[PDB]
């Protein structure tokens, strides 16, 4: 398409007449210096910077208003996190943040927050946020305790709660009839309360859970990880459900290839398409693995946007404009070369949850301003206080593409999951069935079982 | 004190057919909402094994073929189908009240078909003949069932004293016994005489089985 | 895993007192009643009592009071019955025996986890070594031979006999001890193809710990 | 004037919550009027401690010599409405600077004492922690907060959810009943409270037989059907007052009879409880709790004492009630108050008659002062371990006695072999 051609070459930060803030894990600590890329997070907020170079060149979706953002790195920190999503908070005019009791009348620098992407930065910011009823729509953050409104008053989010996600498994786990079962989660937030529901659900279900244990991130995790595999093999259960963040993941998975253990592992969303942990050497030799990643259209015009994007990047290079919050030092030096971040399948299956969240707010914005296809009731005087906003994208329905989404009262939306299964042999996820409303639908037949003879596990 | 009578005392069960044991408290053993008598299987030598708590729950790593039901003061464990190495003594226990107390066992044994004795008899060792003592050995190994006669012959004469008798626990592989019997003598009246002999009556056959040596 | 150790057979004398002990390793000690269990020859049990280990606190059957004292050492994992001023009526196996969970009350638990027990013998009769005969066929043939050793005038319990150091295993009929004298007699028999003796050696190794005397008897033919 | 401030050379931040009201949906982004709402007595005696402290400090010649203590204080009675005040502690002008460096800026107060419950911590603490302001709590007692690199300039003056849980698993073992319902409160507090049991009782004879989270929409017929039909004697209940209120409450109205109860430090000397009508017929119950410590001077203080959310409305205060209301965490505040200022004197180079003025203060000296605190006060020794946990402070057992008195029964060992001893002779059943 043709507005490709004059896309701004800022990633971080675009000049607007509305502007949305944004969180995304860009850089990381290795293992407070935020160093090693996080090149799924990043990617993640190129699909923000599509998704608004492109409403602004719709020339009907906000005629008259220009949409702008200002993008930070969370580092998945909560120190890092914290100064950005006070700065979406200064008085717009000012640049800083008044005290007061009442914040009725105060017009903050940005309208709505798109994400944190992890449930750990939400239960940092998300009361703060709150306070100030301003909307935010996290693409990833899957725990269930962002569900009560009451709690975390203005949290909306793009994919489903955990508290689906662990009914799937459960139901899964039902259909190919096991019983005795182990649940693996990473400690903290995301895979803490995955494993509790999962739990509880495995339970009503009557699923018996034999072991439950949970991989340490701050603490060196390899004496844990020995002991959650010691009683794995103990109860020789041969489904294990990994409820966990990828690092985690990848430390535990270590092990269990070291003491070359076999079995059905069931991934949640968080690593089941994850790059890092399926290059491992010797990955191929655990067994089975079946997932549950987030149901999502492909934006077909992603990669295409980004090749245009990172030749501009490359043409503008020689400029130069310093920031000792840049969300990425080094992005300076993208060609297009790199738009093999965007062609990553972690991802490309999950674009589309930032690219939701985004639209989400902008049609929002477009119904709040009384707008037509033509003018809207706004202009440079106009003042825009995020709790208005708010009471617009209370359970709020909006087609996008081809999705419809709606939210309910918790701030969840009628999103599914698609269920997938590792193929060894050619690096591949091919697709086995598919979860939608409280229906696990999968076809047996799909699924290929890597046992010696080829045949479905146990009983 | 709670009492608990097992019955039957001993019995005997073909390899898979199916055993039943019953125990009988004095007083019952109910209360929250539970029975708590349970049972356990020991091996002569060993601890005992917990199968079954709280009448009929069976613990993890015990073979399905048992099972327990009952309350109040009715017990029952059943063992189906039997196998070679269910041979022990059943006891069930009482941990509704202090003091936790115990049924007298049952005593299960594999039945099989009735299998003859093999008769071995052995001189006192010259080793043995120094320091005065004469022994005079008698094995009568894997036979079916236990019960069995031994006489020691002397001369052609029958001899009683100085006879001691001793038998394994069943096989656990073929359910046979076996049974040792020793004639110790002094070595004088060992040199005495100069026909030992070692006779076996059992079940399996009218005619003894009988083994002999000379002294010279 | 659970383990519950106890320490070895121990021979005692009339009117003495002694400590039998239990080690647990494997589970948090404190967690669990520890209970004892008499059986004597005859195979009654009967339980003597417990102690909570996280605090001290016995319960005891009625009759053992004054009788059996028991213990338990934190630091050590480890819990004790002291038996006091023994008869031959002591004379018995005694087990421990961890509760197991589950039971609403700590009178109500069952025994899930047992040590392997530990022979007390009460006599007033001394340690004596076995002597060792072997049992060679008299100049008697068949497919396969019966050959045996005689383990005589021992004291106290026990005894073990192997043959060929553990590599003959079946066919092998050790026979329980008889006491006589103060002296217990026992004999193992084995039972061998014709064409693998006196061709390949077979001995049998005697074993008495409680006079630490080991000895070994080849079985060779009659001439 | 107002008891909510007190001008001085340098401020603590004061966080307290005296009144209490349920969540509620709300339509403004604003502050709640926290003064119309439940009063609470005990919370507000220690919102008093923090006062007294001060004033006693600033009376003292030894102690801050000639350097004054002053105090913003609020009543936040929701964490999620509390941020105004928040902001008000950490602004340098009545303005927040969100990329202000952690050295240079001048806050408005030095450093802050609370918040009381784990909820109104997890809210603001990120906030604090990011310029590494000192956070001095008198009550908070979540597990999460002895991680150093999530909560780097948290301190607190009470021990943790673990140490309680404990102590009442060692009640516990002491006696003979295994089977255990635990009703924990929906929050923060409670749910530590559930982790840290389940995961202390694992490898023991104790087994939970029901759990539940208690909130404001709590069906109780339910919740004691389902405990009497599992035949359960024992029954922790760990939550604050609001909630441990309406369990035995509704225990008493539901005819819920002959069963043990096992109280944590936060409500084991609650003072509605042991005298309203027909307690006795619930059972027996017994508690961890913080012993008596006496705080000299404080009842005299408090003879002579009876911007948003600052505001009491509570002027008809019957000062007996007030006095004999639940003294829990007193030491936890009093100390808390004399950490930070000791921090401040150490901070100021402050010698025996006279504190220097050419040191400027910052909120993150007072941090490095207060991690290294070594003091004594009323005949107890004043520190932190790596985590900023006290290594202060004990717990004894109670039982609710006929006099309606919680007596002490016995005590809990934090370092010996028999970590829990009670003279069960004093238990009347
Ligand atoms: C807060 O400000 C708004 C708008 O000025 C006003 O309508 C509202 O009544 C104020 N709130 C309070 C509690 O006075
Ligand atoms: C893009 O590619 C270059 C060369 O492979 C690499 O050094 C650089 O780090 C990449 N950029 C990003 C943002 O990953
Ligand atoms: C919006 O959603 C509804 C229901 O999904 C659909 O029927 C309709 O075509 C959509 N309308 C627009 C204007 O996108
Ligand atoms: C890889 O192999 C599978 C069969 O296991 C096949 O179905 C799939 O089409 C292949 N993947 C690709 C990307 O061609
Ligand atoms: C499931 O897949 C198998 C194999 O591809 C196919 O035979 C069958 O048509 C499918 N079943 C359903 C119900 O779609
Ligand atoms: C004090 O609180 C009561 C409610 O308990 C309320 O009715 C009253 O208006 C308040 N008084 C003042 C002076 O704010
Ligand atoms: C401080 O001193 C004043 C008199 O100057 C006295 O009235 C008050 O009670 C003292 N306060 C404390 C807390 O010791
Ligand atoms: C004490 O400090 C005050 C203000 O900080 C000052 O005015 C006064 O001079 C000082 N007093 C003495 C005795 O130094
Ligand atoms: C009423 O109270 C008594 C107290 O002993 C209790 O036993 C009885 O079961 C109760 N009745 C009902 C219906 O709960
Ligand atoms: C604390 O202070 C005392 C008194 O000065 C000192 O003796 C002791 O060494 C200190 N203790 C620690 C743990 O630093
Ligand atoms: C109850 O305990 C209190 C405080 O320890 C004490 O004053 C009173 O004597 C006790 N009453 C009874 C009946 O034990
Ligand atoms: C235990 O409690 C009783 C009061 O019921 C008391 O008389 C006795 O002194 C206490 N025993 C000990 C050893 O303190
Ligand atoms: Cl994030
Ligand atoms: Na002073």
């Amino acid at each position: 398409p043709n507005w490709f051609n004059n896309i701004s070459t800022d990633l971080f930060s675009m000049p607007g007449d509305i502007k949305l803030g944004g969180l995304f894990p860009i850089k990381e600590q290795s293992n407070v210096s935020c160093d090693s890329l996080n090149k799924d997070g990043l990617g993640r907020a190129l699909v923000m910077k599509y998704a608004v170079e492109e409403i602004n060149a719709n020339s009907q979706l906000l005629p008259g208003v220009k949409l702008g953002y200002k993008i930070y790195n969370t580092c998945r920190h909560s120190a890092v996190i914290v100064r950005p999503a006070l700065s979406f908070l200064t008085e717009k005019s000012n640049g800083t943040l008044s005290v007061e009791c009442n914040y009725t009348d105060y017009e903050t620098d940005m309208v709505a927050v798109i994400g944190p992407q992890s449930s750990e930065m939400v239960t940092v910011i998300g009361k703060l946020l709150g306070f100030f009823l301003m909307p935010q729509i996290s693409f990833g953050a899957t725990s269930d305790k962002f569900s009560d409104s009451l709690v975390y008053p203005s949290f909306f989010r793009t994919v489903p709660s955990d508290i689906r996600q662990v009914d799937a498994m459960v139901q899964l786990i039902k259909k190919f009839n096991w019983n005795w079962v182990a649940v693996v989660g990473s400690e903290e937030e995301y895979g803490q309360q995955g494993v509790q529901q999962f739990s509880k659900k495995a339970e009503d279900m009557g699923v018996c859970v034999a072991y439950q244990g949970l991989i340490p991130i701050y603490d060196d995790p390899k004496p844990a990880i020995q002991t959650i595999i010691n009683n794995i093999q103990t109860t020789e259960v041969k489904v294990v459900v990994v409820f966990s963040l990828v690092s985690p993941a990848v430390s535990f998975f270590e092990e269990v290839i070291k003491k070359n253990l076999t079995g059905v592992w069931i991934a949640s969303s968080s690593w089941a398409i994850s790059d890092k942990v399926y290059s491992l050497p010797n990955i191929d030799s655990i067994g089975t693995v079946i997932g549950f990643i987030d149901e999502t259209e492909t934006l077909e015009l992603l990669s295409p946007f980004t090749e245009v994007l990172f030749k501009k990047i490359h043409e503008a290079s020689p400029t130069e404009k310093p920031d000792p919050y840049n969300p990425c030092p080094e992005c300076w030096s993208l060609s297009p070369a790199n738009v093999s971040l965007v062609k990553e399948e972690s991802v490309q299956r999950t674009a589309f949850s930032v690219y939701a969240a985004v639209y989400t707010v902008a049609h929002a914005l477009h119904k709040l301003l009384e707008c037509n296809s033509a003018a809207c009731k706004w202009s440079s005087s106009t003042r825009l206080y995020p709790w208005k906003l708010l009471e617009v994208l209370k359970e709020f329905s909006v087609n996008i593409s081809n999705t419809s989404l709606k939210f309910d009262q918790n701030g969840n939306p009628n999103i599914g999951y698609s269920v997938i299964q590792r193929i060894w042999e050619n690096q591949s996820l091919s697709s086995v069935g598919s979860y939608r409303s409280a229906n696990l639908s999968i076809n047996e037949t799909l699924f290929k079982w890597y046992t010696n003879n080829s045949e479905k596990p146990e009983s | 004190d709670i009492v608990l009578t097992q019955s039957p005392a001993s019995l005997a069960v073909s390899l898979g057919q199916r055993a039943t044991i019953s125990c009988r408290a004095s007083e019952s053993v109910d209360s929250y909402g539970n029975s708590f008598m349970h049972w356990y299987q020991q091996k002569p030598g060993q601890p005992p094994i917990l199968l079954i708590s709280r009448a009929s729950n069976l613990e993890s790593g015990i073979p399905a073929r048992f099972s327990g039901s009952g309350s109040r003061t009715d017990f029952t464990l059943t063992i189906n189908p039997v196998e070679a190495d269910d041979f022990a003594t059943y006891y069930c226990q009482q941990t509704n009240e202090d003091p936790r107390t115990f049924g007298g066992g049952t005593k299960l044994e594999i039945k099989r078909a009735d299998a003859a004795p093999t008769v071995s008899i052995f001189p006192p060792s010259s080793e043995q003949l120094t320091s005065g003592g004469a022994s005079v050995v008698c094995f009568l190994n894997n036979f079916y069932p236990k019960d069995i006669n031994v006489k020691w012959k002397i001369d052609g004469s029958e001899r009683q004293n100085g006879v001691l008798n001793s038998w394994t626990d069943q096989d656990s592989k073929d359910s046979t016994y076996s049974m040792s019997s020793t004639l110790t003598l002094t070595k004088d009246e060992y040199e005495r005489h100069n026909s030992y002999t070692c006779e076996a009556t059992h079940k399996t056959s009218t005619s003894p089985i009988v083994k002999s040596f000379n002294r010279n | 895993e659970v383990q519950l150790q106890q320490s070895g057979p121990e021979l005692v004398k009339p009117g003495a007192s002694m400590k039998i002990s239990c080690k647990a390793s494997g589970y948090s000690f404190t967690g669990y009643s520890m209970n004892w269990v008499k059986q004597s020859h005859g195979k009654n049990l009967e339980w003597i009592g417990l102690i909570n280990p996280y605090n001290g606190d016995t319960t005891y059957k009625q009759k053992f009071k004054g009788k059996a004292t028991l213990t338990v050492d934190r630091s050590s994992s480890t819990a004790y019955m002291e038996l006091l001023r023994l008869t031959s009526e002591d004379s018995a196996v005694y087990y421990c025996a961890r509760s197991g969970r589950g039971a609403p009350t700590t009178t109500t638990a069952w025994f899930t986890y047992w040590g392997q027990g530990t022979l007390v013998t009460v006599s007033a009769a001394k340690t004596t070594p076995p002597s060792v005969y072997p049992l060679a066929p008299g100049s008697a043939t068949n497919s396969m031979v019966t050959l045996g050793c005689l383990v005589k005038g021992y004291f106290p319990e026990p005894v073990t006999v192997t043959w060929n150091s553990g590599s003959l295993s079946s066919g092998v009929h050790t026979f329980p001890a008889v006491l006589q004298s103060d002296l217990y007699t026992l004999s193992s028999s084995v039972t061998v193809p014709s064409s693998t003796w006196p061709s390949e050696t077979v001995t049998c190794n005697v074993a008495h710990p409680a006079s630490s005397t080991k000895v070994d008897k080849k079985i060779v033919p009659r001439d | 004037t107002s008891e909510f401030h007190l001008r001085g050379d340098y401020l603590i931040g004061g966080l307290f919550n005296i009144h209490y009201v349920a969540a509620a949906n709300f339509q403004r982004p604003q502050a709640i009027d926290c003064s119309s709402k439940l009063f609470i007595l005990p919370n507000y005696r220690r919102f008093q401690m923090m006062r007294f402290s001060v004033e006693e400090i600033n009376n003292s010649s030894s102690l801050l010599p000639n350097v004054s203590l002053g105090y913003q204080m609020f009543d936040h009675c929701s964490d999620i409405h509390s941020f105004p005040g928040i902001f008000k502690l950490l602004s340098v002008n009545d303005l927040i600077r969100p990329w202000e460096d952690a050295s240079t800026g001048l806050p408005n107060a030095i450093g802050v004492v609370g918040p009381f419950t784990s909820t109104h911590a997890l809210s603001i603490a990120p906030i604090f922690m990011t310029n590494l302001f000192p956070m001095v709590s008198y009550g908070c007692s979540g597990s999460v907060f002895s991680k150093e690199n999530l909560y780097p300039s948290f301190l607190r003056t009470v021990h943790s959810n673990k140490d309680v849980i404990n102590a009442i698993v060692g009640i516990i073992l002491n006696f003979n009943w295994r089977w255990v319902a635990f009703l924990y409160s929906d929050d923060d507090f409670g749910k530590d409270g559930l982790e840290q049991f389940k995961n202390k009782i694992e490898d023991s004879e104790i087994c939970l037989a029901f759990y539940k989270a208690i909130n404001v929409n709590t069906d109780y017929l339910q919740v004691f059907k389902q405990i009497e039909e599992q035949n359960i004697k024992v029954i922790v209940v760990f939550a604050p007052k609001v909630y441990a209120e309406a369990v035995v409450e509704s225990a008493v109205q539901l005819n819920v009879t002959n069963k043990v109860w096992i109280a944590d430090d936060g409500w084991s000397l609650n003072k509605k409880l042991p005298s309203m009508n027909g307690i006795q017929n619930i059972g027996t119950v017994l508690g961890v709790a913080q012993p008596v410590v006496t705080i000299p001077g404080f009842t005299d203080f408090i003879y002579s004492a009876i911007f948003c959310n600052q505001k009491c409305n509570c002027s008809n205060l019957s000062v007996k009630s007030l006095l004999n209301a639940d003294p829990s965490f007193s030491f936890p505040v009093y100390a808390a108050v004399y950490a930070i200022a000791h921090a401040l004197h150490n901070t100021l180079r402050c010698g025996s008659d006279r504190c220097p003025k050419n040191i400027t203060v910052h909120p993150h000296m007072i941090l490095e002062e207060l991690k290294k605190s070594n003091f004594t006060l009323l005949n107890q020794t004043v520190q932190f371990d790596e985590n900023g946990d006290p290594k202060f402070g004990s717990l004894s057992v109670v039982f609710w006695n006929s006099s309606g008195n919680a007596e002490e029964v016995g005590s809990y060992h934090f370092q010996s072999s028999i970590h829990l001893s009670i003279n069960k002779t004093k238990i009347k059943w």
